[PDB]
């Protein structure tokens, strides 16, 4: 049915990725406990994790592996202009999970991006119909929830920040 | 030289199915010339005729991306030679094909075949 | 030692979770969770993620009336001839009818059914006992009161059972192997007993023949599931247990080769690429440095069309390995001494289209082959301890004749070289 | 390649549908194969090989794990003692027959 070869290849890729995360930021178990601070899995969060490592591998969804993956992932964007998105990934999920509306002006600006334009060009065969009925690409922009940060904080920011930085993130796709 | 003489032909017939789920890839040519399978004059390259990606609604954000490059978990077909003839059977209305960019080659071939049948009739 | 026969008591074995209740295998176009096709206990056919193993055992209650076990039944028929007639209840006219109206009473032992026979089992055995012929069987019965009557009936994994739900052209056909068929009857039959809650003599007049068919079907089950599952070469005991399938294997056709010592052999590039796939993937991961997935992509591109770099990688691999990446060559069918050989790879063929396995001429006789088209099989060897253990299978070991202790004639010079040396000498 | 319902190697239909470049159908070891392999006094070694290749799922998995990483030139395999799938399914055969298992 399903061969074990590619699955074990993916697992070993996961293990070496964890090794690199440990090597880069001299992290260990204790800082890991600090970063989790008693949090649990967030669906859109693991989805972002899958997006960021899509080219590298497929996520196995093991718990501690996911948390280490987010540690490395969050710091990784922590280096460059990404400012607020890592803060959101730091937060835990608030219980107001819903789908707020989208600022159509910002999404139009997204369409204006020649970067995203050439992505559409690489998705043009899909773009011609599948998006027209329902664009999966920005559908997650509708799917915006509320977060409850561990530092007694909640997410309250303009959507331009994800509009720009997640655009860069698809540029990393 | 003698071995070069003992040349022998070989012909293969192979059929591929495309459902609503699986989609083809632009293996051959640039963006403008979307051809997942070599044309009549073309020779099959890299011992691969075409390939299909198993589309999923959920996996539309990572896997379906980079359509030009094949993904690891796909279904290719393998052969060698030069295309001699093509025969397509379609059960879907042509409107979808019209709004399908990744089905322009099959639509073109279907139009050619239909024109042939019209002329013969 | 080994796995020992014993009809150990099922009651201390049995578990409440595995007792199946009466239900049809299918239910509203979905497998019932209470029948034989239960997913609660019993695995999932399409999905292999089921944490619980395929070796889960299903289970059926017959505690109300204990039943002789089928396995000892044939032995029983030996100790007491025609016990099938004793348990066969024809002494009934309410529902069975007058029928023949003339029968062999045999001291009223016959037509008493299963319950009475169980009640007077010792007396019947005393009636039918041969101290000269059946004494051993009666003794083995003596050591086995606890196991004669069985109170629990087991059922195989539905994943093990090849029975499937096909969609026949007439309609959806539950194409089961015959096993569950009788099992279904069995459980359906036991349904009647748990259906027969109301108490009345005529019910027992029908209930006892139901027990007769219970034992008949139990014997049916044992004979049937021993007919094919564990009998013959199709059977499981010989097809897999002794020898099985191998996941790291290949096979090819042999052609002559010269310029090398007898031990060295060459393999076609494609088959070597496929066999040691993970060695190359390891080296390519180390040297490229990127994750293993893109390495797998590169290896795919490498087997697809000829590449110089990948050939260099395999050349490094053959050069730097501890044992030289040896393997086993065996010639179907192996019926002679040393018909298996332990050979060491010496050279990778560069020509992509070449697919034949080079082999030195002097090994033709030992493995009893010819270049006419024989297909020979290769099994790679990986573990270093395995290399040392199989070193005794190297042709150098077979060079000495285990028959007479002289130089072996199979490694002696063959035809053409005999001729040539003769020209040189004489 | 794809394993069968018994968690064992089995051939497939990809080759006919032109999904596989090479035929890739495994070889099976038969009577005289086990016999001649047991010509050497290494029955434990033969059992180890059979368990590592196909019979035992855990053993084959640990073989791939050890073999993928580590030195490509030197392979130092390590094997467990988990009961093989064949032995367990034979145990199921016997127990469901009314037979049982009892070593020594």
């Amino acid at each position: 049915r399903n061969d074990q070869g590619n699955s074990i290849i993916n697992e070993c890729s996961i293990k070496q990725e964890i090794a690199k995360i440990k090597k880069k930021y001299n992290v260990t178990d204790e800082v890991m406990k600090e970063f989790i601070n008693g949090r649990e899995l967030n669906s859109i969060q693991i989805y972002l994790v899958k997006i960021y490592y899509s080219n590298k591998f497929k996520v196995n969804s093991n718990k501690n592996d996911i948390f280490y993956l987010l540690y490395g992932m969050t710091r990784e964007l922590g280096e460059m202009n990404f400012s607020i998105i890592p803060e959101i990934l730091s937060c835990a999920i608030a219980p107001n999970v819903r789908k707020m509306n989208n600022r159509k002006k910002l999404v139009d600006k997204i369409i204006h991006s020649d970067k995203y334009s050439y992505l559409l060009k690489s998705y043009l065969p899909i773009k011609n119909i599948l998006d027209k009925n329902n664009v999966i690409l920005q559908l997650m922009t509708i799917k915006n929830a509320k977060f409850m940060n561990k530092e007694n904080k909640e997410v309250d920011f303009s959507t331009d920040h994800l509009a720009e930085e997640v655009l860069d993130m698809l540029l990393c796709i | 030289s003698a071995a070069k003489k003992l040349g022998t032909f070989s012909v293969n017939k192979v059929k591929v199915s495309v459902n609503t789920n699986d989609i083809l890839l632009n293996l051959y040519g640039d963006n403008e010339n979307y051809k997942g399978f070599p044309d009549i004059g073309e020779h099959i390259k890299n011992q691969i005729i075409a390939s299909r990606r198993r589309f999923d609604y959920n996996t539309a954000l990572y896997e379906l991306k980079n359509l030009n490059e094949m993904r690891d978990s796909d279904t290719p077909f393998f052969a060698d030679g030069k295309i001699v003839d093509i025969e397509i059977f379609s059960n879907v209305p042509e409107e979808e094909l019209k709004v399908q960019k990744y089905n322009e080659q099959v639509l073109y071939y279907i139009n050619k075949q239909k024109e042939f049948s019209n002329n013969v009739y | 030692m080994g796995k020992k026969l014993s009809l150990i008591d099922f009651n201390e074995i049995y578990n409440e979770e595995n007792l199946i209740t009466r239900a049809n295998p299918i239910e509203n176009h979905e497998f019932s969770d209470d029948g034989i096709y239960s997913e609660r206990i019993f695995g999932s056919y399409n999905e292999d993620d089921d944490d619980k193993d395929i070796d889960t055992i299903g289970w059926i209650n017959i505690e109300p009336y204990y039943i002789i076990n089928p396995i000892l039944f044939t032995i029983i028929k030996k100790c007491i001839p025609s016990i099938n007639k004793i348990i066969n209840y024809q002494q009934s006219i309410d529902q069975n009818g007058e029928n023949i109206d003339l029968t062999e009473e045999i001291g009223e032992d016959d037509y008493i059914g299963l319950v009475k026979f169980k009640d007077n089992f010792d007396d019947l055995l005393e009636k039918y006992t041969d101290k000269k012929k059946y004494q051993k069987e009666y003794d083995f019965l003596i050591e086995n009161h606890d196991k004669i009557f069985i109170n629990k009936l087991p059922v195989f994994s539905h994943k093990l059972r090849p029975a499937t739900l096909l969609t026949g052209s007439k309609g959806k056909v539950l194409a089961f192997d015959e096993i569950n068929n009788y099992y279904n009857f069995v459980i359906e039959y036991i349904n009647q007993i748990n259906e027969g809650v109301v108490s009345d003599d005529s019910i027992d007049l029908l209930l006892l023949p139901l027990l007769y068919n219970m034992q008949f079907y139990a014997n049916n089950i044992l004979t049937r599931i021993i007919s094919e599952y564990l009998r013959g070469k199709k059977g499981f005991l010989r097809k897999n247990i002794m020898g099985s399938r191998i996941n790291f294997s290949a096979r090819n056709v042999i052609t002559p080769l010269i310029g090398h010592p007898i031990d060295e052999v060459a393999m076609p590039y494609k088959t070597f690429a496929e066999l040691y796939k993970f060695q190359l993937i390891n080296l390519i991961s180390k040297v490229k440095g990127i994750n293993y997935n893109e390495a797998l992509k590169f290896w795919e591109k490498g087997i697809l069309g000829f590449n110089q770099e990948l050939y260099n990688y395999m050349e490094e691999l053959i050069t730097k390995t501890k044992g030289g990446c040896t393997f086993l060559l065996n010639r179907n069918p192996t019926i002679s001494i040393g018909s298996i050989l332990y050979l060491k790879i010496g050279l990778i063929k560069k020509d992509y289209k070449d697919l034949t396995l080079g082999i030195s001429n002097n090994l033709l006789s030992a493995l009893s082959g010819d270049y006419d088209g024989d297909v020979l099989n290769i099994i790679p060897v990986f573990d270093n301890k395995m290399k040392e253990h199989f070193s005794l299978l190297s042709p150098q070991n077979f060079l000495v004749d285990r028959n007479n202790g002289r130089f072996n004639g199979d490694f002696d010079l063959q035809k053409d070289q005999i001729l040539g040396i003769f020209i040189l000498n004489n | 390649s794809f394993m069968n319902l018994r968690g064992l190697p089995a051939k497939s239909k990809n080759f006919k549908e032109h999904k596989d470049l090479y035929s890739k159908t495994p070889v099976r070891i038969g009577n005289m194969e086990i016999s001649n392999l047991s010509l050497t006094n290494e029955m434990g070694s033969i059992m180890d090989m059979l368990n590592s290749y196909s019979n035992n799922e855990t053993n084959r998995r640990e073989l791939i794990m050890q073999l993928l990483t580590g030195n490509p030139f030197d392979t130092n395999i390590d094997l467990s003692d988990v009961e093989s799938g064949t032995s367990k399914i034979l145990k199921s055969l016997f127990t469901c027959l009314g037979l049982s298992i009892d070593d020594v």
